[PDB]
């Protein structure tokens, strides 16, 4: 609805997995959402798709695969969620001139629950990405909203 | 040795009846009034957080008590 | 009798399991290959389960693989070639261009496993690297034969400190090299090929000075191991068979240690050190034998190495530090403060550092620059609430020389002319030694700290205090 | 007759922050303790599930 | 809540207390029901069944539930998986410490740890 | 006998499940207590009961929900 | 008895499989016969289908599936007696010294059931011993726990040869040293030691018998050693009618090695990475520990820190069964005052009006006093110099340190050292002193000149000889 107030639905697309639906779809929420990225990539087209939250998906993969039986890893985590992080975030691509130098651009989002970056998943999306956008709590408070 | 500034009771006080109304009608708010005095005391030079303080020392003295000998 | 016929059992990620027929007899470190539309699926026994079934690992994509499809036996490691003719050429994971430029030539092939050479084979170092960076060289210099660990958080450059070392060190050497990439970006592989292929050690004609190996991460946990042990290959046979030393280069070494990790909990080996493989220290430890000087070729590593969460006292970076000769240790504060590299000076250590080795004016400066920043540290804390002139006058002079030397460290590269945009320097090993000693002595305290700032060899330091001056 | 009750001043003051902080450290390592406690007991149970399934 | 939603036509109201109970039973009955407990100690299928609870009192057309909801915090730790995940479906906080509320503070509401998207 | 010497043991009950004594006994030993002070309760009767210290059988059942693979907090 | 035959032998776990009709009862003891000696296994679980999950006791190593195997009839039989005091014993009775096989007229199990509610510790008791500060400041108790503290060899060997000679004089008593976590280097020392300082003796009988439990034999050799010792002082209790003292090292190698029997059983080691069933087992060996109608085993165990943590599981269980803490320490051992006790941190939790007479309380809150108010003094009495003292305030710091010197013993244990004759100064003669030293009647007497004695007789003496 802030969207369509400040006229930026008209090359946006939104693409969803609410809480209440299931683990299934919400584990398959961001890869069918690259492929939409994608499209616009390879036709020679731009594009910058944000993947909030996946450490919400690491959780999704979590009850999958506790539920067909494949051992828990360091805090729950299977041991293969850093693959999936791994091959979605590298489909923001740049093409070669061929193509038209088409480029998707992907901002990743990690929402953490008490801050700590020794948990598993934190660290696993810092390696794969090429920069850092820290944003702290208690910088919120000293006045810089957001 | 209880402290009153830990202990609480929501809907399980009550066990005050009129003598114990009138004397004081809770001596635990007042012993966290004390706590505030002797808070910032080590508060006021103020002859009223004195007289609290001068109060709240006799009372603390007054509660000391000998084991399995109760009142 | 061999059967050539295996039927796929489970598939659960990368995990693929095979039912083979009567007299199989599997045995371990095979190569199953599958036929597929993505190719040869090439996977690599790393258990049997027995009555002829095999548990293994997948070096490609099972998001393809159908259940009752033939699996051929290879057997042994996978082959992928060595030799002079594969320098300057992208090697995959199971040893195919993606260069695109014919087949990857050969004169002979080994396999990506390697047995380690004994003691009787092993010999000293004797060569002195010189890298031109004037904090390492001074403070903790490498020499052939050496592990070198560019150990570090995120954020303190750690492709650029490796860009760095392939600008000056890499052409000026008589070797030829080897480039090894292990589980990185799109983004990184084809900067440090077109960056390369401009200055000439990426050439399309063979026989260069360095060779490209680039697996990825988009490609399964199994693949990103087995990059590693394909690009030390053929290092290997520079070091024997064809006589060369190899200033071997491998990134980010953290994917090979992370990848273990993750196939280690589904073969059922259940997590050690906490997260970890409990075949940490062996997989480390036959690596890291490979690399090194023998009776012939001296191949010396420089390895990244990534240090989670900034702290370096968690156990997966405290066990390789062990398995590391020349440590350096980088961070975030440094490279925000200007000073490039992010290289601490107390923190960089090597065990190739000895009074002799080195030469004993080297050795004496050095330590007088260890225990001046040393004073400068345990100062900090008296400054802080003390105050700055509640300092003795011995103290207050080293807090000065203590300032001088830690903008002395500052030096701008060329592959960081994305920072600063001043192109690079080169310092040989006894102009650093000469010009710290300087400053020490107190012959040199005419000169500011900012006139050691953004400087090459001395010529430089002379220099600046002239510009600054005007 | 200022300075002297400067430099006196300072003793006295520094004395009671000396008692402070160490006041302060004894609070810290109590959190400290229990802390380590929590992480030691945490890191166990992961491998307890594992071994289980 | 659903009867006065829908069939009445009705905007509600709501309070509980407290729905860690809810999170904590349901966590008990997991192992026995054939699940792997995950990371501290609760159950792996946690956010998907705490999502249909809050999305089954939901701002509809037909009536508008505004809810108060309390977890009561296990352990004195508001990180853990049964706090932590009912923040997703929260617009606004009036985080309680146990500390502020014995001092003679009512209402014991954290100044400092409070945000709102309800607040511009 | 600190009861019995103030003339008084004879209005209390004791119960005593030991730290000697086996996990279920330990366990069973607050709920069967309370199960003599539910029938003082039920005739109308005022009664008390003192639970020293559950935080023991805690620990008493803690062996036996360890054994039986119920969850660890 | 009946006969199986080895069916596993995976780690220091050997389970046995029997001819068809029952198994062993748990905790019994089997015997298998092999060129290793023997090897005793202790049943922890009955897996059914006649055959059981054991602990070792000795070595697994020479082990065979097919080895044929013995019932005893139940747990491990250690001797008894007054026949076995002075010569060490490992877990099975048998020497380790080597003086020829230790055999007494009887044997009783390691594991036994504690007495019945009424033969329990119901009402107060004293155990009397020939230390001032331990005897006004502590009491031990008979069934007494009281949890040692500090290091060995800076004290600690001499503090418990004292208590072994004390009890000798009072009951004709015997002591039963237990050790946890020995190492065989220092266990030679100890008993060499043992026997200078006049406690074992080469010809005939001792007083203190000598139990080790070496960290070359399995853990379960560990965790048995302590109910090893603990039969020798029943059978004194029991039916001999004298009262013992009943030593353990550190408590904490008692906690390690249990976590390794849980974890190896089958059972999960949870409780902070130690064993779930360790408040059970302090329990089951804690509570055979009291005071019958006949006698009286009272323990002294030795608290060992993880890490300087008191808040640990392991500190924590056995805090609670502690009635009192002695705590040694360095600093009083340079001030040359032997025992090396603190009184400041010299507390019992039957130090009461009730416990010890209303007397011996009174004068004891008084005594500590003190030296608490000396102490909170003495901060800024040295920082303000030794001459901003009131006269008031020169009146606690004068009292204080003629009580400090006071209380030394000049001990027959560490007798040759100083040079000076023994000393065992009783409890009743302990409060009497303290008494005179209260009102003043000895503050014509120097504060120095009460070095190194003990009861008020004692220092009657040292005031003359200091003027003279």
């Amino acid at each position: 609805q802030t969207l369509e107030q400040h006229d930026a639905m008209k090359y946006s697309i939104i693409v969803a997995a609410t809480a209440s639906e299931a683990a299934p779809l919400q584990y398959l929420a961001p890869f069918t959402a690259a492929s939409i990225g994608e499209w616009f990539r390879d036709n020679g087209k731009h594009a910058l798709i944000v993947y909030d939250d996946l450490s919400k998906q690491a959780v999704a993969y979590r009850q999958l695969s506790l539920l067909l039986r494949r051992p828990p890893g360091r805090e729950a985590y299977p041991g293969d969620v850093f693959y999936l992080h791994s091959r979605l975030l590298e489909r923001a691509a740049k093409l070669s001139e061929k193509e038209g130098s088409g480029s998707l651009t992907a901002l990743p989002v990690i929402e953490t629950q008490g801050g700590d970056v020794s948990a598993y998943i934190p660290t696993n999306v810092i390696s794969i990405t090429d920069g850092q956008i820290f944003l702290e709590a208690e910088l919120f408070y000293k006045g810089i909203r957001p | 040795a209880i402290n009153v500034g830990l202990s609480v009771s929501r809907v399980g006080s009550a066990a005050q009846v009129k003598a114990l109304k009138q004397v004081a009608g809770s001596l635990k708010l007042f012993l966290a009034q004390y706590r505030e005095v002797a808070a910032f005391a080590q508060s006021d030079l103020d002859a009223s957080t004195k007289q609290t303080l001068v109060r709240g020392e006799r009372l603390t003295q007054l509660l000391k008590q000998n084991q399995y000998s109760p009142l | 009798s061999t059967p050539i016929t295996g039927k796929v059992t489970a598939v659960i990620g990368a995990i693929v399991d095979v039912h083979f027929e009567q007299s199989e007899l599997p045995a371990i470190l095979n190569a199953l290959e599958i036929k597929t539309p993505q190719g040869k699926l090439v996977l690599e026994v790393a258990q049997h389960l027995g009555e002829n079934t095999v548990r293994t690992i997948a070096m490609d994509g099972t998001e393809g693989l159908v259940r009752g499809e033939k699996v051929l036996d290879t057997g042994g490691p996978i082959s992928v070639p060595v030799g002079r003719e594969t320098l300057g050429r992208i090697i995959n994971v199971i040893g195919e261009p993606i260069d695109e430029r014919g087949p990857i030539k050969s004169k002979l092939r080994k396999p990506i496993h390697a047995d380690p050479p004994s003691f009787a084979e092993q010999s000293t170092s004797a060569e002195i690297l010189e890298t031109g960076i004037k904090v390492v060289d001074l403070l903790a210099p490498y020499a052939r034969g050496g592990k070198i660990g560019l150990f570090g958080g995120a954020g303190v450059g750690k492709t650029v400190f490796i860009q760095e070392l392939i600008n000056n060190i890499a052409k000026a050497h008589g070797g030829f090299s080897v480039f090894t990439g292990v589980g990185e970006r799109t983004r990184e592989g084809n900067d440090l090929y077109r960056e390369m292929k401009e200055t000439g050690v990426i050439n399309l004609e063979g026989e260069s000075k360095v060779a490209l190996v680039f697996g990825q991460m988009n490609e399964p946990p199994g693949a990103r191991a087995r990059v590693a042990l394909t690009g030390l290959t053929i290092a290997e046979y520079f070091r024997d068979e064809e006589g060369q030393d190899v200033l071997l280069f491998i990134d980010n070494i953290f994917r090979f240690t992370q990848a273990g990790s993750e196939v280690s909990a589904l073969l059922g080996r259940i997590p050690s050190a906490v997260g970890y493989q409990p075949t940490l220290a062996t997989d480390m430890g036959l690596l890291q034998e490979r690399i090194t000087t023998t009776k012939k070729g001296s191949v010396t590593s420089v390895q990244a190495v990534y240090v989670p969460a900034d702290d370096l006292t968690d156990p997966a970076p405290a066990t390789t530090f062990a398995h590391l000769d020349a440590t350096t240790v980088l961070s975030r504060g440094i490279s925000e403060l200007g000073i490039y590299p992010a290289v601490d000076p107390l923190d960089s250590k090597s065990r190739l550092l000895d009074a002799a080795v080195v030469g004993q004016e080297h050795y004496d400066v050095a330590s007088k620059v260890q225990e001046t920043l040393q004073t400068y540290k345990s100062l900090q804390d008296i400054i802080a609430i003390l105050g700055m002139d509640e300092l003795s006058e011995q103290d207050k002079l080293t807090v000065e020389r203590a300032r001088k030397i830690q903008r002395f460290l500052s030096q701008p590269f060329a592959v960081a002319e994305v920072f600063t945009g001043i192109p690079g320097k080169l310092v040989r090993l006894k102009d650093t030694v000469a010009s710290f000693k300087a400053v020490l002595e107190g012959k040199y305290d005419n000169i500011p700290e900012h006139a050691f700032y953004m400087v090459g060899g001395i010529e430089d330091v002379v220099a600046k205090a002239e510009k600054l001056a005007a | 007759q200022g300075y002297a009750a400067e430099i006196s001043a300072r003793r006295n003051a520094m004395d009671n922050a000396s008692k402070n902080a160490g006041d302060m450290i004894n609070r810290y390592s109590i959190l400290y303790n229990r802390t380590r406690q929590a992480v030691i007991t945490n890191e166990l149970v992961d491998i307890i599930t594992g071994a289980s399934s």
